[PDB]
RNA sequence: AUGGCCAGAAAGUGGUGUUGACGCAAUGUGAUUUC
RNA sequence: UUUUUACUUAUUCAAUGAAGCGGGGCUGGACUUGCGUCCAACUUCUGGAGUUAAGGUCC
C-alpha cells in the first residue's frame, strides 16, 4: 500500500466550478478487493500537476477524463456533491461530511442510493448498503457508478492456502481458534 | 446627499478630536507561511 | 500605597470585576505554554509579601498543574 | 508608431484555465502564536462583557486636552542626573563656605511619580490633579483610583500612554502622575487645565463610567444576526 | 464513525485505520450428499 | 424562581501548503415588487501543452 484512496481537499474549484483529471493507471491495492484509479489533477495555484488515488468505479479506462467539482456533468467516474445528483443515483466513496474525502460504501460491489433531498435544510437522505437509512450534508461529495471487483465473495476460496494468502496481507487473525 | 454631508461632518469631528493619521500601512504577503526574521549574528 | 486596596482587592475574588479578571487570565494560561516565564507579576502585592522585589536576580515563572 | 511584433497574451484566472495570481493572503497567513494569542485577547476582551470598573478606562481624554495637559507638565519635569550633580556640587561648595544648601538651592517644583507617593498624596488631599494611564496591566494596580479621587474631591483624568508619561518622568513607564502644587505664574494654567478638566471630561464620563463595556458581536454573526432578523421580518 | 473491538497509570496517548457492510469483530458447526 | 429558544466567547471534533470565508459593488438570467430578493459568473470529442506577466497608462 502507497497511498490511501481519498478524494481531493474541498477547495474553490470543486466548491464553485469544476476540475477535470486524467485517469493514468488503474492498479491492485493489496488488502482491498477493489481497483485503485490513479487520477493526475493541475494545481490551480502552481505549476505542478497533482497526482492522486481514487476508488475506481466500474467501467474507467486509463486515458478516461474525469471532472470533480459542483458543476461536472453527470458521467461514471465524476465526482459530484450530493446536491447536483437526481433521485436514484447510486454513489460511490460518499463523504459523511464535507471535506473527510469519503467515508461510505468504499467495497467493491457496493454502492449509496440517494434517496431523498431536503432543500429547506440543506441536508440529503440517503441508503447504505447495509440497508440501513441515513441523513448527510447534502454538500457531501459523491462518486458516481458503483465500485469495480464485484462478484469477488461468489467463488469459493477452495483452500486454506487460499485462505492464508487472503488474510496475510490483510493483517486479521488466521487461523482462527475456538 | 445628507448621508455625504453627515459623512463629511463625521469625518471633521473625527479630525478634531483624534488628529489625522487614521491610517496605517500594512505589508502584503503573497505566501500564507511565516518566516522567523534573519537577524544579525 | 496600593498595595493594600490590592490586597482588600483580592480578598474579594467572588466580585464581578475580580472574576472577570481571572476569566480571562485563564484563558490567556491555558493557550500559554504549561510552564513559561511571567516577565513580571500579576499580584505585585502578594508577590512582594511573599519575598520578591523588582531586582535583578528575581524571577517569576507561571505555571499550571493538573488538579 | 508601436513594433508589429508584440503581441498581447491575457490571462483568464478562472477555475480550471491558467495559474491563479499571486494575491494578497494576509487575512489567511497562519501568524505565530504569540501574534494570534495578542490578537485573540484583543478580541476576547471586546467580546466579553466588561464590568463598570474596568470599562471607565476606555474613556481616556481626546488628543487637545491632553496636548495641553502635556503642555503644562512638560515644565515640570523631574531633575536629571547631571542637573542633580551641578546642584550637589553647588551645595557641597556652599557647605564648604559655611553656608546651608538652603541658600543656594530653591524650593522645587516637578510632577509626582510612582503610584505609592501619588495614593498617599491623594489620600492626604494634597493632589491637585491626578493622571492615570489607561493601558496598566494589571488593571488592579488603578482600578480603585477613580474611585479614591472621587471620593477626595480630586480631578482626576485618564489618559493614553504610560510611556507618553514616562517620557515626563524620565522612565520607560509610569502608572500615574500627580501635581500637587505648580510655580506662581503656571497657577492660572493649571486652574483652567483643571476646569477644562471637570467641564470636558468628567461631566461626559459621568454617565458612561457606570455602564458595562464589551458585548459587541463579531463581523460574521452581526451578518448572520441582520439577516435572521430581516428574514423574520419579512415573514 | 460523537461507532465497534482493544491497549495505556496518564497524556494535545496509541492500534484496528493507507479501514467503511462483497467490511470488521465475536461465536457455534465443520468438504460434498443427507438434514 | 422554573421552562424553551436561540447566540457564541469557554470547551470538543475535522481539514488545509491555514488560498479565495462573509458582506457589498459590476454583468447576465429569473421572478416578483413595480425594483428587492436568489443564482450564476470561470475550463466537457481527443492519454498534447500550460511555469520566468504579456500589455495599457502616468513618469
Amino acid at each position: 500500500r502507497k497511498a490511501p484512496a481519498k478524494f481531493r481537499p474541498l477547495d474553490y474549484a470543486e466548491r464553485h466550478g469544476y476540475i477535470r483529471g486524467i485517469v493514468k493507471e488503474i492498479i491492485h491495492d493489496p488488502g482491498r478487493g477493489a481497483p485503485l484509479a490513479r487520477v493526475v489533477f493541475r494545481s490551480p495555484y502552481k505549476y505542478k500537476q497533482i497526482t492522486e488515488t481514487f476508488i475506481a468505479n466500474e467501467g474507467m479506462y486509463t486515458g478516461q477524463f474525469i471532472y470533480a467539482g459542483k458543476n461536472a456533468a453527470l458521467t461514471v467516474g465524476n465526482i459530484l456533491p450530493l446536491s447536483s445528483v437526481p433521485e436514484g443515483t447510486v454513489v460511490s466513496n460518499v463523504e459523511e461530511k464535507p471535506g473527510d474525502r469519503g467515508a461510505l460504501g468504499r467495497t467493491s460491489g457496493n454502492y449509496v442510493t440517494v434517496v431523498g433531498h431536503n432543500p429547506d435544510e440543506g441536508k440529503t437522505r440517503i441508503k447504505l448498503p447495509s440497508g440501513a437509512k441515513k441523513v448527510v450534508p447534502s454538500s457531501s461529495r459523491g462518486m458516481i457508478g458503483i465500485v469495480a471487483g464485484g462478484g469477488r465473495t461468489d467463488k469459493p476460496l477452495l483452500k486454506a492456502s487460499r485462505a492464508k494468502h487472503k488474510f496475510a496481507v490483510k493483517r486479521n487473525r488466521w487461523p482462527k481458534t475456538r | 446627499s445628507k448621508a455625504a454631508k453627515g459623512a463629511q461632518a463625521k469625518k471633521a469631528a473625527q479630525a478634531a478630536l483624534k488628529g489625522v493619521h487614521s491610517h496605517k500601512k500594512t505589508k502584503v504577503r503573497k505566501s500564507t507561511t511565516f518566516h522567523r526574521p534573519k537577524t544579525l549574528v | 500605597g496600593a498595595l493594600k486596596y490590592l490586597e482588600e482587592l483580592s480578598k474579594k475574588k467572588q466580585s464581578d470585576v475580580v472574576r472577570f479578571l481571572l476569566r480571562v487570565r485563564c484563558w490567556e494560561y491555558r493557550q500559554l505554554n504549561v510552564i513559561h516565564r511571567a516577565s513580571r507579576p500579576s499580584r505585585p502585592d502578594k508577590a512582594r509579601r511573599l519575598g520578591y522585589k523588582a531586582k535583578q536576580g528575581y524571577v517569576i515563572y507561571r505555571v499550571r498543574v493538573r488538579r | 508608431p508601436k513594433n508589429p511584433l508584440l503581441e498581447k497574451r491575457p490571462r483568464n484566472f478562472g477555475i480550471g484555465q491558467d495559474i491563479q495570481p499571486k494575491r494578497n493572503l494576509s487575512r489567511m497567513v497562519k501568524w505565530p502564536e504569540y501574534i494570534r494569542l495578542q490578537r485573540q485577547k484583543k478580541i476576547l476582551r471586546m467580546r466579553l462583557k466588561v464590568p463598570p470598573a474596568i470599562a471607565q478606562f476606555q474613556y481616556t481624554l481626546d488628543k487637545n486636552l491632553a496636548a495641553q495637559a502635556f503642555k503644562l507638565l512638560n515644565k515640570y519635569r523631574p531633575e536629571t542626573k547631571q542637573e542633580k550633580k551641578e546642584r550637589l556640587l553647588r551645595e557641597a561648595t556652599a557647605i564648604k563656605e559655611g553656608k546651608k544648601k538652603e541658600d543656594v538651592s530653591k524650593k522645587p517644583y516637578t510632577v509626582k511619580y510612582g503610584l505609592n507617593h501619588v495614593v498617599g498624596l491623594i489620600e492626604n488631599k494634597k493632589a491637585s490633579l491626578v493622571l492615570i494611564a489607561n493601558d496598566v496591566d494589571p488593571i488592579e494596580l488603578v482600578v480603585f483610583l477613580p474611585a479614591l479621587c472621587r471620593k477626595m474631591g480630586i480631578p482626576y483624568a485618564i489618559i493614553k500612554g504610560k510611556a507618553r508619561l514616562g517620557t515626563l518622568v524620565h522612565k520607560k513607564t509610569a502608572a500615574v502622575v500627580a501635581i500637587t502644587e505648580v510655580r506662581s505664574e503656571d497657577k492660572n494654567e493649571l486652574a483652567k487645565l483643571i476646569s477644562a478638566v471637570k467641564e470636558g471630561y468628567l461631566e461626559k464620563v459621568e454617565d458612561t463610567r457606570k455602564r458595562w463595556g464589551g458585548g459587541i458581536m463579531g463581523f460574521k454573526a452581526q451578518k448572520r444576526e441582520e439577516k435572521r432578523k430581516k428574514s423574520l421580518e419579512t415573514a
